[PDB]
């Protein structure tokens, strides 16, 4: 229990959330996903996803600096004649390859999605538009969207939902930085990716899908630097 | 002044020596360090972390998501083996491309034990039995359970558990072996065949998939660093 | 059997190429000084190795081979050629010329190799303006706000990897045949402390971001049930 | 002789070297030094000397005495401010040729908090007080007293008394800020506006002249020394 | 829950206290207290709605 929300779990690198605002952090919902046959997976980055989140997006924009922890929870019910497996990873520093010839040329409103993030692509697409370029990610699950192969990806913090053993998933993320604090508008310290490991499947069923919830909690929080309120450009 | 005599290799530059050189910015007030989580001390850290093994390097599998998985059916029993790998975990493609893997390319000398961990990812419905063998050099590679069986195994009963180990305990003539594919440093064979066959209700799916992960044991070591062959330039 | 050459410090422990910088002594097509700016991404097998963490700590040594060559046969014969090589951090002035008054380094480091000496050699500690070195920032530098026209920062890119720059030239006034010389970088990092393992590039590098253009195949064929 | 190696870097001439060499006036009776007054250890010790600002760089002021001056007027109350200034104590053109500036030309890295004095010339019968603002960065910067309000800010009577002091703390995501204009080390803007409007009785000046000073705090701190740009030779 | 023991699924269950509109969607309901019921877990679960008023009592 976290405030007022209420409900194995992995600590990030054996470290729980530690201080160097209080209400404002607690479990927020995003929206849910559709699990398919045919899914590469999503992506989410932290603290973006929460940034329109009750007060703890009010907090994250009216203030220069802000950290955070995070607590998250993925959901993922379904019965016992059903089969797959998800793997959930929390990267520090989750940088995303770009869809152009032009070095990092992704722009700000494509790098920060929100609360519906992104999905992963099952092969690379270079965008050819070039008096209206899309500049947005162009993420391959199997490169695991930043070059690497996905089968390393298992040395970042990570749990397995395997739908025959357990429905949810629990990730205990310290805030993570070469800074004590920084700028939750500029930078995303957390990204979440979610891959299906084995793919869904159902008896004689080339229909099912099934959903997949994800609930995050802020926690540890600070802001430091209040000013007037930050208003990003959105698309 | 001082009396002194030049020896061979003065003046030269070994890019693997240990030697001071003069400060070219005296008196920098450095930034102390913070308490930042994941730190590392020892490469072989990396390499004791499972990642998963591209075990189905097929033409239309490698290099997407389906190298990874390795279908098992509910037919029935047979003799022939579910996967057939060599213990050579820097020069076999299967397990070069692994964390292990990666980090062995940077070192000629390795040794120690390794751990194969299963995942099994059916329905909860699904029931069987599966042998897991490790058969020392040698001998011809194993090519039924009957000859897999004579080595060391592990059975694994996928209904009472979804996940099972084999460590393949350091068995070798040298005390270190090659990162290459060399015949006199040479690992053996890992294989896996049914002992009993899958077994599904009616309403419930016939294949399903398995994943496998690979990584060194804490008695692992690796020696002579050198440069490796998965990174180049053009 | 010890981890010894294992350890971070150990892995690191060597001098590597990241630069290639190339100037000419000629009279006034040619380049008669050269800027590089600091970085290790210009080549691949240390930035390779340093991209398997998230964040470093470590003293950075430098040492400088220099080589030079007639440029034509039997044009004539050189005097023994000196070479200086400035370090601009960020902000101080930039050469603009081979003569310019920067040259006289009154506040800036500088070098002056002698040719046929040892490789010259020099070391920085630890000059991030953070508490560790970033190798991978996924964040902008400007957040755009609303009533801004088309805050457009390049996404990564941050001033905390900016280092300065070296400025080389030769310090001899020209012969009068032409000379090319080319002046190799080696780091080594030292004292090494490092954090958040990663996976290993897989793919050709492209740029200093982590985008992906080719070469996106790398594993080869193998069979299922073949040793 | 004692048999020697020359390690690499032998016979370079590094200019931030410190080496010892022979003394090439040797027995030399030097001068005692006197007890001279206004002795300086530190070249913070000079950037914590408060400096008029050159704030009204327009056209026909800059490079005259009225860049110091900034003017008020006894008008109607509005929320339009008196002065804007970016918090870039090396980069902005107001605040670089302070001392503090000069200073800080000749390093690459800055740390610490600041102080704004501000001066009020106008008549005694003068009566006023004026709202003296920082935000710190990541907002569009504040372009009346409602924005300006939210960051930190003092209120200054003029009547009750003549200067006021306003310090900027140290706030930053960085350890260091870099001594010339980046985005990522931003610093804030400074803003100043009316609280109430200046009133003056009958047979006064209506307009008067206000001054700028800046200094370091004594937690400031500087790093890298480098070459400035205030200085070319031709 | 009074389903069949093959089924399953995770319910919110949420108390916003008075004074704004009342929630038409789980994002608005998930600001308010709440707690998460996986039937498959348990087939019975209880929410404690906390006293929060005001006045000192409510009338009925
Ligand atoms: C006087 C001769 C020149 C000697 C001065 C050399 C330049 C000073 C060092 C600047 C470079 C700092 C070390 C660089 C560290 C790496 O770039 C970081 N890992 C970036 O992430």
């Amino acid at each position: 229990t976290l405030g007022n929300s209420t409900i194995n779990s992995v600590v990030a690198y054996g470290r729980w959330p530690e201080y160097i605002a209080v209400a404002a952090c607690r479990f927020y919902t995003l929206d849910t996903v559709t699990w398919r046959k045919e899914s590469r997976g999503w992506w989410w980055k932290l603290p973006d996803a929460l940034k329109d989140m009750g007060l703890f997006g009010q907090n994250m924009f009216y203030h220069y600096l802000g950290r955070a922890g995070y607590t998250v929870h993925v959901q993922c019910n379904a019965s016992k004649f059903h089969q797959g497996a998800l793997g959930v990873f929390a990267v520090p520093e989750m940088c995303l390859a770009g869809d152009s010839t032009t070095h990092m040329f992704t722009k700000y409103e494509n790098a920060n999605p929100g609360e519906k993030g992104g999905e992963f692509k099952g092969s690379f697409t270079l965008d050819t538009n070039a008096t209206n370029p899309a500049r947005n990610f162009c993420p391959v699950d199997y490169l695991f969207g930043s070059g690497v192969l996905a089968g390393n990806a298992f040395v970042y913090p990570h749990q397995i939902i395997n739908l025959r053993t357990n429905n949810c998933a629990t990730l205990v993320l310290p805030y993570v930085n070469s800074l004590s604090i920084d700028s939750m508008t500029k930078h995303n310290n957390w990204g979440i990716a979610i891959l299906p490991l084995a793919p869904l499947d159902f008896a004689t069923e080339s229909s099912t899908e099934i959903p997949i919830t994800l609930t995050i909690a802020p926690m540890c929080c600070e802001f430091n630097g209040l000013r007037n309120i930050t208003v990003p450009r959105t698309q | 002044g001082l009396p002194v005599l030049n020896t061979p290799g003065s003046n030269q530059y070994l890019t693997a020596d240990n030697y001071q050189s003069p400060c070219a910015i005296p008196e920098f007030d450095v930034t102390p360090p913070i308490d930042i989580p994941g730190e590392v001390r020892n490469m072989m850290e990396l390499a004791e972390i499972d990642t998963m093994i591209p075990l189905n390097l097929t033409n239309q599998r490698k290099n997407t998501m389906d190298m990874y998985r390795v279908e098992l059916n509910d037919a029935a029993h047979s003799d022939t083996p579910i996967l057939c790998l060599s213990l050579s975990p820097a020069s076999d493609p299967r397990l070069a491309h692994t964390m292990l893997g990666e980090i062995l390319n940077y070192y000629t000398h390795w040794a120690g034990s390794l751990k194969f961990t299963f995942l099994f990812c059916g329905s909860m419905m699904a029931t069987g039995k599966l042998l897991v063998s490790y058969a020392p050099p040698g001998a011809e590679a194993p090519k039924s359970r009957k000859e897999a069986m004579l080595g060391t195994h592990v059975i694994w009963d996928i209904g009472l558990q979804s996940s099972c180990t084999m460590v393949v305990p350091w068995i070798s003539n040298t005390t270190y072996r090659l990162t290459i594919n060399d015949s006199f440093t040479e690992g053996g064979y890992i294989s896996m065949f049914y002992q009993t066959r899958v077994v599904v209700p009616l309403s419930t799916p016939r294949k399903m998939d398995i994943l496998g992960f690979v990584s060194a044991c804490n008695d692992f070591s690796v020696r002579l660093l050198r440069d490796t062959t998965h990174i180049s330039q053009e | 059997r010890t981890r010894s050459e294992s350890t971070v410090e150990s892995f690191f422990a060597r001098g590597a190429c990241v630069a290639i910088i190339e100037v000419d002594n000629d009279a006034p097509a040619s380049k008669l000084f050269s800027i590089w700016k600091i970085t290790y991404k210009d080549t691949v097998q240390l930035r390779r190795k340093l991209e398997f963490f998230t964040y470093s700590r470590f003293d950075m040594e430098l040492t400088f081979v220099v080589t030079s060559n007639y440029t034509d046969a039997n044009n004539g014969h050189a005097l023994n050629q000196v070479y200086q090589i400035m370090y601009i951090p960020p902000g101080a002035p930039i050469p603009g010329k081979w003569n310019d008054y920067t040259w006289q380094t009154s506040s800036n480091p500088s070098l002056f190799y002698t040719y046929g000496a040892p490789p010259a050699r020099i070391s920085v500690p630890y000059v991030g303006i953070a508490n560790a070195y970033s190798h991978f920032y996924d964040g902008f530098a400007k957040v755009p706000l609303a009533g801004q026209a088309s805050g457009d920062s390049l996404y990564g890119a941050a001033s905390l990897n900016d280092f300065g720059s070296l400025a080389v030239r030769v310090v001899n006034d020209h012969n009068p045949t032409k000379l090319t010389s080319k002046i190799r970088v080696y780091m080594k990092p030292k004292h090494v402390r490092v954090w958040c393992p990663r996976p290993p590039r897989a793919v050709p590098y492209y740029g200093p971001g982590v985008d992906y253009k080719d070469g996106l195949a790398p594993l080869p064929e193998k069979g299922l049930t073949t040793y």
